[PDB]
């Protein structure tokens, strides 16, 4: 864990681009391995040379003497087709193949990349069985009828063929034959592998620099345009170090080489401490530990942050899935650390807050973006580690007009001029709640016609999801109002529209930058709030019937604040999602078990002290039989 | 979406802008004239779509309604508790895969989850090309599953030795980064046609409509929505435990009943006390087998504290018995051999305490009492059961139950037993709650008070001196004696001790009751006057109660004012009496302080004042059930 | 200052919460639970019964003035705590560590 992190310290310039390349590559999920036979043969798998020697002790009798070029690699088995034929042929197929080789953590950690695709030249079953018993539905697309009943979107090109159907000749590419006609057998693979490689980023691990395959490929590369592809990257793991010719050679080819044996040092022998070597260091650059300099970090919290500028409300959970599983965020401004194996970035985070002299020592724009973040995180209301807890004066402001009642504003906002697109947004979602749910629908509709390419994504994002509800709205409002042509109009707009894949359909940069906006298409998504309710209903209602007077802290008021969490993300981002009948349970059932359990606790005798905001919610989301019942029991 | 289906077999159309092929299909049910009208292949299938939908519980439309006698019947080993029949059946070979299946999930029932992990395995390396793919979906969704209580259970184990450390290290390098979220979107063509109903399994939370349906009935609540809800546990619990799902082990599952059957059971006892003007739940076998499962005791104990069982009633009280004797045998197998998975043990244990916790309601056979109550004295592990905690199973065992004397000879074998290990001078008899065995001899004396023991008579025809722990222990076991062996203890005769002739000699003694003990009162009391010018309520309750004889007392006024509260009533200063003091008093006393006028109407006026002053419900339920 | 876990059990007019008692009724390590059963067969006329430990039962000639109290988590000598908790209630032992109410 140290030496890798000193490697990363004596690495150039060059090498450290190619990393954060693949990390980036990685991160989007735009990552595919072309892997080849050494990735395999550190499983002890079955080399193709010893397949040559077994047939050319079939075919020549005693063994040969001497060096195996290319093509007796290919001519011995070929002849020994010819003399042979098919069957025997098989045989040595058979027997040579029918192992049971376990897997290398090599395929582990390619594994662990999250790749798109990952093609292949090998012949094994080792890298499929691994996802296998992982979960990653990789198709194996093996031969041609297996293209056009591809299942999945996420591959696993052999372009050699598998002994998957069988031990035979037939299905695999073996002797000097096949390679020459390859692109009159196989037309569709080649053509597959081609398209992945020029829409993706391929990472060539486990060949050397003479391979067939790889020099194939590079004159397909070199038949191509200029700027059109990408320049792949080469995993060099050889007992030799690359020399500077072959260096200056095969970067000029298209290739990017990163070498394995001039990065630690190692032996004639040692490949696995290679292959480990680099692709750990591609793993723990992934798991951030290399990220020691403060201008790192606030590089880092600016990359995963400076998205959610746009938005005026952030819940906190979905902060937690902001920064993946790292913390974990409570509700009262106090974190707590889960499954951080980093540097502690917001522990360096707020060690910047209160350090003055700290604040001084980084550069000026990233300063200013430790501004804009500061003010983001005072904005969210989360305030300090819980290491340094204190006075957690927790208070929700909700500064919406539509949730205070103030309709006369709202109107005076309506039909003044806006001069931005976020207001009409705003003003959109104001005359949704007034009732004007057709001229609020018609603004939904010029939002997204004139604010499509990029803004943000959120006001294309949100007002298309905005103008489905008022679509739903009105639908399932004139079941039980408006003129018949706007119903017509409606209906022949909205006629089948699935917001189930909406965000999947949102580009690259939005579904990264923004999976925390996924639930907001989705359904039914307040429910775990429910079942924390039922915590409260059982058995911390087990303390009325034995006069327990106890005086410390509950999830009593953690669930009040989580109702003051979920509202405000509603009414501040201006959401019309409050309208429907989720929302209206939700309130309604949680306002309800707060109500009989502060009543529950007040008579374990054998607070809640109800503020203006809950008059609101009372007189709001209740029912006057409701307020009667909450006036009975 | 072209019907919606109701749970009692009803169909009723919604969107069907169709042929109406499912009343179309109805009509070829009960018409046998149309069946002849049909090919024959289509008849072979007509029988086979007819075989389906009797099976799954759909009956007819909601046109023709009628009899809609619903029940569910659980046709899973692993659901009733019959550890015998799987067992049996995980032994002998298979020849099917979905026989392999089965067996897979039931050793993933008994704790055997080494093995049915290989056999989840097993299966997907076997059965891949079609069978159905569901025998390969399924199997390898369990098989995930069994890894997640296997990682989660050795997380807290350590922090007694449930698995080896290499199998760890191999289901760890096997099920490293297992995404469940795009198994079911990588199956083939047709699986993902032909089986869209089957996606929420590889999903993590997937109960949970029907919760927030559980808030219908909390909320503002003829026909109602409950016989519905409960008719829904009755179809998911169904839908698990028959398809052979390992989902069921887990959390998300154990709330979703916790939470259901709750409110039912408040929500019947609510729809009971809706009585302010006008003066069912019946609780069948599967509910109490819901109940010993899904709960803890303290859960069931929450169901006695809020909600009142006295009305609930309990049906098929054979099979009760048959499922609660399993557990008897099943303790006793497990408990008198070596016998433990420690994972199965946990699991079982749980179920066993809340069973026979539960038990007390139910009724039994004379035989099938003295098989539980054998299985809950001997046989039953410790660290889970305290001699004291056995006397309250054992004591809502008997509590509403006429000991047949059976049970009499059970708890004296008991008791031997006890005497006969209290030999060593080291026994600590835990039991912190406070209950010991002298109460299993108080037991016997509150059922059969003409009890002769036989060899704790002739352990007290050897007891000399040299056993110091066995002659206290059944000393503490006094009337059970035979009275010249009685004497033979009795060689040890008491100290001038006052309330520890009480605490040291817990088993009554005023019913025998020395003069100069009244006198040893004199002498104690004139003592603490000349100490006093410088424990105590029991013996001003003896006075109250009149089971002493002595008017020495009437010259000790002041000393104590709950002995001047019971020595005088009349010239009691009732403006000092500390009201404290009237929870500490039990049924007898405070039922017999309600006996003395003088006493009780002054407390009446106190206790109103203090009923309605403050918020107290110890004092409401003293002054509503025992005194006015 | 532990008033965190401080909790007034009022059927019996307790106080539960972990403390470590040193008596001199000389003893260490001491710690109490009371029962509830109002419903005791033959088990004296009180609900409640002290169940006095001393890593087991002492087997009991009880006065007890308390000489040394400390709390198990900040270990907090919390005798002055104590004794007003003794200062306000008459009942015998006001910090009995478990109820068990059956």
């Amino acid at each position: 864990g140290e030496k890798l992190k000193e490697v990363f310290l004596m690495l150039d310039n060059n090498v450290v681009e190619c990393i954060k390349e693949i990390t980036e590559s990685s991160r989007n999920g735009k990552l595919v391995f072309f892997v080849g036979a050494g990735v395999s043969t550190l499983s002890d798998y079955p080399q193709w040379w010893r397949l040559v020697d077994k047939y050319h002790e079939e075919l020549y009798g005693s063994p040969k003497k001497g060096n195996y070029s290319s093509d007796e690699y290919l001519r011995i088995p070929q002849i020994f087709y010819n003399v042979k034929g098919e069957m025997a042929f098989d045989g040595i197929l058979k027997d040579f193949f029918q192992v049971d080789k376990p897997t290398n953590p090599i395929h582990d950690k390619i594994l662990a990349m999250n790749p798109a695709h990952v093609i292949t030249t090998n012949y094994d079953n080792l890298i499929d069985t691994a996802c296998w018993k992982r979960g990653k539905y990789f198709s194996v697309i093996s031969a041609e009828e297996d293209v056009a009943n591809a299942t999945s979107s996420r591959y696993l090109l052999k372009v050699h063929g598998d002994f998957r159907k069988g031990f035979k000749g037939e299905n695999v590419v073996l002797k000097e034959d096949d390679y020459l006609n390859y692109d009159q057998n196989y037309p569709l693979i080649s053509n597959l592998m081609k398209t992945i490689i020029a829409t993706h980023t391929i990472v060539f691990i486990g060949y050397g620099l003479g391979d067939y395959n790889i020099n194939m490929l590079l004159n397909w590369v070199r038949k191509l345009q200029k700027d059109s592809f990408h320049k792949p990257f080469f995993i060099r793991t050889d007992p030799s170090p690359i020399e500077n010719e072959t260096l200056i050679y095969y970067e000029n080819k298209g290739l990017r080489i990163i070498d394995a044996a001039s990065l630690i040092d190692s032996n004639e022998y040692d490949y696995l401490e290679r292959y480990s070597a680099v692709m750990d260091l591609l793993i723990e650059s992934q798991e951030n530990k290399f990220i020691t300099k403060d201008d790192e970090v606030i590089d880092y919290i600016y990359g995963k942050i400076s998205p959610l500028f746009a938005l005026q409300y952030i819940r906190k959970i979905d902060l937690k899935h902001v920064f993946e599983y790292d913390y974990h965020f409570e509700v009262n401004g106090t974190v707590v650390r889960h499954k951080n194996k980093g540097f502690g970035y917001m522990e360096r985070f707020f060690e910047l807050k209160e350090s003055c002299d700290e604040r001084s020592k980084l550069s000026k724009k990233q300063y200013e973006r430790f501004n804009a973040l500061f003010n983001f995180f005072e904005k969210n209301g989360v305030i300090c580690m819980a290491k340094d807890a204190g006075t957690l004066n927790t208070s929700i402001e909700i500064n919406s007009l539509a949730y205070h009642g103030k309709y006369d504003v709202m109107k005076k906002f309506i039909e003044e001029q806006s001069v931005s697109i976020e207001d009409d947004y705003k003003k959109a979602f104001f005359l949704a709640c007034l009732g004007r749910w057709e001229e609020s629908y018609d603004l939904y509709s010029n939002i997204i016609l004139n604010s499509i390419d990029e803004s943000n994504g959120c006001v294309y994002y949100l007002s298309q999801i905005n103008r489905y509800r008022i679509y739903q709205s009105i639908t399932q409002a004139v079941t039980q109002p408006f003129t018949d042509e706007f119903l017509a109009r409606i209906e022949r707009e909205m006629t089948n529209f699935n917001i189930d894949d909406l965000f999947n359909g949102m580009p690259f940069e939005f579904q990264k930058k923004y999976k925390i906006l996924e639930f907001l298409s989705d359904n039914q998504f307040l429910y775990d709030d429910t079942v924390k309710l039922f915590e409260l209903t059982n058995k911390v209602r087990s303390e009325m019937s034995e006069g327990s007077y106890s005086f410390g802290m509950s999830s009593d008021i953690v669930v009040l604040l989580r109702l003051y969490d979920n509202l405000r993300f509603l009414y501040e981002n201006c959401l019309w999602s409050v309208s429907f009948h989720e929302f209206h349970q939700y309130i309604r059932n949680s306002m309800s078990l707060l109500i009989e359990k502060a009543e529950y606790e007040r008579t374990r005798d054998i607070g809640f002290f109800m503020e203006y905001y809950d008059f609101v919610n009372i007189s709001r989301h209740f029912k006057i039989d409701d307020i009667k019942n909450l006036e009975r029991s | 979406y072209d019907y919606h289906f109701e749970v009692n077999g009803t169909v009723v159309r919604h969107k069907n802008k169709g042929f109406g092929y499912m009343e179309r299909f109805f009509e070829l049910k009960e018409s046998c004239d149309e069946r002849s009208k049909l090919s024959k292949k289509q008849y072979e299938r007509f029988n086979a779509l007819f075989n389906f939908f009797e099976k799954n519980g759909v009956i007819c439309m909601a046109k023709d309604a009628g009899t809609l006698n619903t029940s569910i019947e659980i046709n899973s080993l692993a659901y009733h508790g019959k550890y015998d029949v799987m067992k049996k059946f995980i032994e002998e070979q298979s020849v099917s895969i979905e026989d392999d299946y089965k067996k897979a999930f039931f050793l993933a029932c008994l704790g055997r989850w080494e093995e049915s992990y290989d056999l989840y395995s097993n299966i997907i390396l076997n059965s891949i090309d079609e069978s159905n793919g569901c025998v390969y979906y399924l199997s390898q969704i369990n098989r995930y599953r069994i890894y997640q209580s296997i990682t989660q259970a050795v997380t807290q184990f350590n922090g007694y030795k449930p698995f080896t450390d290499e199998f760890l290290a191999r289901i760890e390098r096997e099920m490293t980064n297992f995404n469940i979220d795009d198994l079911f979107n990588g199956m083939p063509f047709e699986f993902q046609k032909k089986y869209k109903i089957l996606e929420f399994l590889s999903d993590n939370q997937f109960l949970y409509d029907d919760t927030v349906k559980l808030f219908e009935l909390t909320n503002k609540v003829g026909m109602s929505s409950d016989i519905v809800v409960l008719l829904r546990l009755y179809d998911n619990l169904r839908f698990l435990y028959e398809n052979c799902l390992w989902s069921v082990s887990f959390h998300e599952f154990h709330q979703y009943i916790r939470n259901s059957m709750s409110l039912l059971i408040e929500k019947a006892e609510y729809e009971r006390t809706r009585d302010i003007d006008e003066l069912g739940f019946f609780m069948e076998y599967y509910d109490f087998v819901n109940i010993s499962r899904h709960f803890k005791i303290d859960d069931i104990k929450n169901l006695e504290r809020s909600c009142s069982i006295d009305k609930i009633r309990f049906g098929e009280q054979e099979k009760i018995e048959e499922y609660l004797v399993g557990i008897a045998e099943e303790i006793t197998k497990q408990f008198s051999a070596n016998g433990m998975n420690v994972v199965f043990y946990t699991q079982f244990i749980s179920e066993a305490k809340a069973a026979l916790y539960f038990a007390k309601y139910v009724k039994l056979s004379e035989e099938g009492l003295g098989k539980i109550v054998k299985a809950l004295l001997f046989y039953f592990p410790e660290r889970d059961l305290d001699i004291g905690k056995r006397y309250v199973w054992l004591e809502r065992l008997t509590k509403c139950n006429e000991l047949p004397k059976s049970i009499i000879s059970i708890i004296d074998d008991f008791l031997v037993l006890q005497a006969e290990k209290h030999i060593d001078q080291n026994y600590s008899e835990v039991s912190s709650n406070g209950l010991y065995s002298r109460d299993y001899g108080a037991l016997i004396k509150h059922f059969e008070k003409n009890f002769i023991s036989k060899r704790l008579s002739e352990i007290t025809l050897c007891l000399t001196q040299d056993k110091q722990k066995q002659i206290d222990f059944l000393f503490k076991l006094l009337p059970l004696l035979s009275t010249n062996a009685k004497s033979h203890l009795l060689s040890f005769k008491s100290v001038e001790n006052i309330n520890d002739l009480m605490n040291g000699i817990r088993i009554g003694l005023i019913d025998e009751f020395t003069p100069e003990h009244e006198e040893l009162i004199i002498e104690y009391l004139e003592t603490r006057k000349v100490n006093y010018i410088v424990y105590m309520s029991t013996f001003g309750i003896w006075y109250f109660l009149e089971e002493i004889n002595n008017s020495k007392m009437e010259e000790f006024i002041g000393m104590d004012d709950q002995y001047d509260f019971f020595v005088d009533p009349e010239n009691f200063d009732y403006k000092k009496f500390i009201p404290s003091w009237l929870k500490n008093y039990n049924d007898k006393l405070l039922g017999k302080i309600a006996g003395n006028k003088h006493m009780k109407h002054h407390v009446i006026e106190v206790l109103k004042e203090r009923v309605k002053n403050s918020n107290d419900k110890r004092y409401l339920e003293i002054l509503m059930n025992y005194f006015i | 200052g532990a008033t965190h876990d401080l909790v007034y059990h009022s059927k019996i007019n307790t106080f539960v919460w972990d403390v470590e008692f040193d008596i001199v009724l000389e003893l260490n390590k001491c710690y109490f639970v009371k029962c509830f059963n109002p419903y005791r067969i033959n088990g004296d006329f009180a609900v409640s019964s002290i169940d006095i430990f001393s890593e087991g039962k002492r087997l009991l000639e009880f006065n007890f003035k308390i000489t040394k109290a400390v709390h198990v988590a900040t270990s907090k000598d919390v005798t002055e705590i104590v004794l007003h908790l003794s200062e306000r209630i008459s009942s015998p032992f006001p910090i009995v560590k478990e109820v068990v109410y059956l």
